[PDB]
């Protein structure tokens, strides 16, 4: 699925075919599988800039994630929840989803793909209101510490964010 | 900068803030002055300058 | 005195006997849109309203045609 | 009532005045005729409707089920009667009364909501019955009758702001302040829009946004808009719903008349044909024009007619009679002259006029102490 979506080809059948993946995964009753398929499909609607059903279906996914286990999966959807309220420019719900992902991910050693994205988005939250660029520069600096030597577009946009803030 | 993120607004506020420092620099000694004497310093049109000033 | 109010009020009862509840109901056709709306505003709105009740009432639909012609 | 027959029965205004839009408006009314005992509303506005051929078919079926479910509420009321209970008789009387809102007759619903208004065990249930008069008072467009129970249910609440009860009443404050033309006290009412929601009892949330964009868009200034809404993220969420609204905020705030008048015809045609929003459509236009002309004319002392005609994208002949009507009629500023064919204001409205704003109250207090002199000795 991820290697099929990174090709960036024929995105019209991708979202419907992903709905056939959630349909098939529910047909064989694989709950965590279709939770992952919604977890990537909501990133597809984030890439499509369709903020209605991404926040709606993602929120209904939060209704079955707040009850269930796998707290690290909640960090993905509260992270991208912060991405979609920031993309809609809503600061308190982005700070609340951010802080909820922080107090969810405080016990879990996250991968630096997920661990650094908290502070990467957090610097855009604080320097979105431009409260303190010392703290925000700490967020893009530690974000650069997370994206160092793992991905070169992410690194050049990381130093773009350091020189930016 | 066409693939620039939402922070283009922050870059534009940096531009307009340096414009503000320009305006509070050159206008500040001047009670009454020509608009092209004072825009000839910055060699820019008076339209957007008039809009930002009057704004 | 206030007893000279009495023949003036006989004139008023002749005015109310001109039309019997024809103007209260028909002018209440305008009052039912106008009741509890502050009538100092209804003098301005009545002023420009009655000013444009003759011609060019809405007229903002026409200004887009006034662009190329003027 | 709180049924969707409120909003379908709210389409009768746009069904009424044009003959153009009365096709879909009669379409969902005829389709909605089988719903919520719709018989007596379209029988009432049937003069505003079609002929009597297919009309007399379904009236005979609705009229008998009317009395059937009515007498089941009556016998169910009697079985709720002669028995120990309050909320059983409250809800039997109340469902009877909402059924009387379904037929659309507040004769039996006035006395029925009056009886369960006397069976209110708490004031919260009383405010619920109050709102049950407000939702049909919206269709009925009474003024004092629906402000009476909110005036009396206003005092002595003492139970805190509830989640959509108190919010629902605050929305109703938005309702009658859409009805009335008081606006600067209507500017506080939509401030709960963080907490307002899709209310199918009265009004959709996006229609709540669509109606509060007018009172904000006209009735508020740039410190007011920059304070409340340009700062606020709530409009930053819902601006993505319609691209027009973002133009009517950003181009108006950006003071671009050549596009705002090009798009203002949609505010004009949208502004009419509306239930509670119709009769003031003359006022919002003119008030918005003078507020825009004061917006440009505030920061500008002298103004050529060339840059002005370029700014508005209109001929000079119209702005000629505009501001001439806005000296006396609009009453914006000091006298404008055409000896040089150039807009020139003076506006000495700060120094001495800041003191002479009080000579009006000095003369009004002077006549009021003449009234105090009229108290003397008799």
């Amino acid at each position: 699925l991820d290697l099929f979506l990174d090709m960036e080809a024929a995105t019209g059948q991708e979202v419907e075919l992903c709905l056939e993946c959630i349909e098939w995964a529910k047909s064989e009753k694989r709950t965590f599988l279709r939770q992952a398929l919604e977890a990537r499909l909501v990133s597809l609607y984030f890439d499509t800039k369709r903020y209605q059903e991404a926040l709606h279906l993602g929120s209904q996914l939060l209704r079955e994630l707040k009850k269930m286990d796998d707290k690290a999966l909640l960090v993905e959807v509260q992270l991208l929840e912060s991405k979609t309220y920031h993309a809609l420019s809503n600061l308190p719900k982005a700070r609340a989803a951010l802080t909820s992902a922080r107090t969810t991910a405080n016990a879990i050693y996250c991968p630096p793909k997920l661990q650094a994205t908290l502070d990467m988005q957090s610097g855009i939250i604080h320097a979105a209101e431009e409260k303190d660029w010392k703290t925000a520069y700490s967020y893009f600096y530690e974000a650069f510490e997370g994206y160092d030597s793992i991905d070169s577009p992410k690194a050049i946009t990381s130093l773009k964010y350091m020189l930016l803030c | 900068l066409r693939d620039d993120p939402i922070i283009s607004t922050h870059l534009a506020k940096l531009y307009d803030n340096l414009l503000e420092q320009n305006l509070i620099r050159v206008i500040e000694p001047f009670s009454r002055v020509q608009i092209e004497h004072i825009s000839s310093l910055i060699k820019l049109s008076k339209a957007d300058v008039e809009r930002k000033l009057s704004q | 005195m206030s007893e000279k109010k009495q023949p003036v009020d006989l004139g008023l009862l002749e005015e109310d006997d001109e039309f019997e509840e024809f103007p209260a109901e028909d002018w209440a056709g305008l009052d039912e849109d106008e009741d509890a709306h502050v009538w100092e505003d209804n003098w301005d709105d009545d002023n420009v309203e009655d000013d444009f009740s003759n011609q060019l009432r809405a007229e903002l639909e026409k200004h887009g045609y006034k662009m190329e012609t003027s | 009532p709180k049924n969707p027959d409120l909003r379908i029965a709210q389409l009768r205004f746009l069904l009424s005045l044009p003959e153009h839009r009365g096709d879909a408006a009669v379409r969902d009314e005829l389709m909605a005729a089988v719903r919520d005992n719709n018989m007596a509303p379209y029988y009432e506005a049937l003069c505003k409707s079609l002929d009597w051929q297919i009309d007399v078919d379904l009236l005979n079926k609705m009229k008998k089920a009317n009395e059937d479910e009515l007498k089941r509420l009556d016998e169910e009321l009697e079985d709720a009667e002669k028995n120990l209970g309050e909320s059983e008789i409250r809800d039997a009387m109340m469902a009877k009364a909402e059924y009387l809102c379904r037929i659309g007759d507040k004769e039996g619903a006035l006395t029925a909501f009056r009886k369960t208004y006397d069976k209110t065990v708490a004031l919260g249930h009383r405010l619920d019955i109050v709102f049950y008069l407000l939702r049909i008072g919206l269709f009925y467009m009474d003024n004092d009758l629906i402000t009476r129970n909110t005036e009396k249910a206003k005092s002595l609440i003492e139970e805190g702001g509830d989640w959509d009860r108190r919010n629902r009443l605050k929305v109703y404050q938005g309702l009658y302040c859409v009805a009335i033309r008081d606006f600067k006290q209507a500017a506080e009412l939509f401030l709960d829009t963080v907490s307002t929601f899709t209310s199918y009892e009265l009004m959709d949330y996006k229609t709540f946004v669509t109606y509060t964009v007018y009172v904000s868009m006209i009735a508020l200034e740039r410190p007011d808009l920059r304070e409340k809404v340009i700062k606020g993220a709530e409009i930053l969420e819902v601006l993505h719903s319609l691209p027009a609204v973002r133009q009517y905020l950003f181009s108006l705030y950006e003071c671009r008349y050549s596009v705002f008048f090009q798009s203002l015809a949609v505010v004009e045609q949208e502004m009419k044909k509306d239930w509670l929003f119709a009769p003031h459509y003359r006022y919002y236009v003119r008030e918005m024009r003078i507020h825009a002309y004061s917006q440009l004319l505030e920061s500008y002392r002298s103004l050529t007619l060339g840059y002005m005609a370029e700014a508005f994208g209109v001929g000079v002949e119209f702005i000629d009679q505009e501001l001439s009507r806005f000296i006396a009629a609009g009453r914006l500023h000091c006298k404008i002259d055409k000896v040089n064919e150039i807009v020139e204001t003076n506006r000495p409205d700060s120094k001495n006029w800041q003191y002479q704003e009080t000579i009006k109250k000095g003369d009004l207090l002077l006549n009021r102490v003449q009234k105090l002199s009229r108290v003397i000795n008799m």
